[PDB]
């Protein structure tokens, strides 16, 4: 609040304007980065109420309705595990909207595969989508269909091991 | 990476201190619901699409390419056989046409 | 207002139904990328001292 | 297939 200090500071010119402009550019660059990373879909997709995905379990990555934050258990664990002229500007996207964006992306990639990323969301059964991904890496559909229960069990076990590893590693 | 949609091609244009890429892409449109099955059960054998997908408009079953609706008769030329019908979950019963079948009859 | 992330689109998912496209759109989009800046040279002695 | 059914 010193007037004499500001009067002496005015002799140095527009340094303060340069620093404020640089910090403003950084602050808008963070919001631009968040838009570029998370806001890649203009449609808010939702999962069906019936979780019939041919044995595949997505409860650990889908948002929990019981939680007020509308986060997944994995995302809730991630949020729990992260802990004089200065001001902190809030981000343009809040945490619940970022979680909503991730939920929309999860619903799109579960219910529609990769079709929603290239245009309108085209529904497809999830085992058929997994068979398409198997054909992408050069494995025939029959291998996926015959061992569908084993693949779903391995996927659920791997997701549970991921949750255990995140909960057990500082 | 090269525009929204399935990338077909791109065209470069010069700009003052810059470049403008005109991305020509393929976007699906006018989608239609169909009833789908993982495999077709015929003569105790499971049939799987070689490159396409089994679709049904309500009464008849066809095989089509995944990115465009082009229904064709389910034959042995666009399907392959692996195993019986007891393993695949959701396999349905439908006939499979044989192109060689009218030939030996005549 | 509180910003809407997007229009809601509930995908009609079921275990035995698929959506197959019957048509297509040839879509052309623009992407602008800067390549270079103005090449500026400053004579340090002439700038500071003339 | 054409020579096959001929013979
Ligand atoms: C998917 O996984 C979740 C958890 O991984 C399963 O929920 C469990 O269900 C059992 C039996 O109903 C309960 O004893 C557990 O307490 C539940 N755990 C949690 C975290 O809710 C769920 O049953 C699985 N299957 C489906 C179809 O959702
Ligand atoms: C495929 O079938 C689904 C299920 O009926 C259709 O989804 C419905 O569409 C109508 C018309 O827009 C809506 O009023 C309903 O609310 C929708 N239901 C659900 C559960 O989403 C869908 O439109 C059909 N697709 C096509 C291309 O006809
Ligand atoms: C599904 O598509 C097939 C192929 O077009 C339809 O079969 C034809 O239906 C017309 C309708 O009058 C008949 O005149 C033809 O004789 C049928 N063709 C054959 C080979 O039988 C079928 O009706 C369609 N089903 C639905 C529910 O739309
Ligand atoms: C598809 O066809 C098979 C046989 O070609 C059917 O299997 C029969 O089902 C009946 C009643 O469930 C049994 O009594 C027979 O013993 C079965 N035969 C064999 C060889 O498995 C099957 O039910 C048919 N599916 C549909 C949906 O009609
Ligand atoms: C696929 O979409 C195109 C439009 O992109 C359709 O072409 C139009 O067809 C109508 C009537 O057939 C004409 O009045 C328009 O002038 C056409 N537009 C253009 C740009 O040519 C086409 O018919 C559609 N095809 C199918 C099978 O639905
Ligand atoms: C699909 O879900 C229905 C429930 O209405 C069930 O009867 C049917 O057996 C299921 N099919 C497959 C292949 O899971």
């Amino acid at each position: 609040d010193s007037t004499e200090c500001s009067n002496l500071l005015l002799q140095y010119g527009s340094f303060c304007t340069q620093l404020n402009r640089a910090l403003t550019g950084i602050a808008v660059e963070q919001d631009k980065n968040t838009q570029e990373v998370f806001a890649q879909v203009k449609q808010i997709y939702k999962t069906p109420p019936i979780k019939d995905f041919g044995g595949f379990n997505f409860s650990q990555i889908l948002p929990d309705p019981s939680k007020p934050s509308k986060r997944s258990p994995i995302e809730d664990l991630l949020f729990n595990k992260v802990t004089n002229g200065l001001t902190v500007l809030p981000p343009l996207l809040t945490d619940e909207m970022i979680a909503q964006y991730t939920s929309a992306l999860l619903a799109g990639t579960i219910t529609s595969g990769w079709t929603f990323g290239a245009g309108p969301a085209l529904q497809i059964p999830f085992p058929m989508q997994m068979a398409y991904r198997f054909n992408g890496i050069g494995v025939t559909q029959n291998v996926l269909y015959e061992n569908q229960k084993l693949i779903a069990n391995q996927f659920n076990s791997a997701i549970g091991k991921i949750q255990d590893s995140l909960s057990s590693t500082p | 990476f090269c525009g929204k949609g399935y990338h077909l091609m791109s065209f470069p244009q010069s700009a003052p201190h810059g470049v403008v890429f005109l991305h020509v892409t393929y976007v699906p449109a006018h989608e239609k619901n169909f009833t789908t099955a993982p495999a077709i059960c015929h003569d105790g054998k499971a049939h799987f699409p070689r490159e396409g997908v089994f679709v049904s408009n309500g009464t008849h079953w066809f095989v089509t390419q995944r990115n465009f609706y082009e229904p064709q008769i389910i034959t042995t030329d666009n399907t392959f056989v692996s195993g019986n019908c007891d393993v695949v979950i959701g396999i349905v019963n439908n006939t499979v046409y044989d192109p060689l079948q009218p030939e030996l009859d005549s | 207002y509180t910003m809407s992330l997007g229009a809601e689109n509930s995908v009609a998912y079921s275990n035995n139904s698929i959506a197959i496209p019957t048509n297509f759109t040839i879509s052309v989009t623009t992407e602008i990328l800067p390549v270079s800046m103005t090449k500026t040279s400053v004579d340090c002695t002439m700038y500071i001292c003339g």
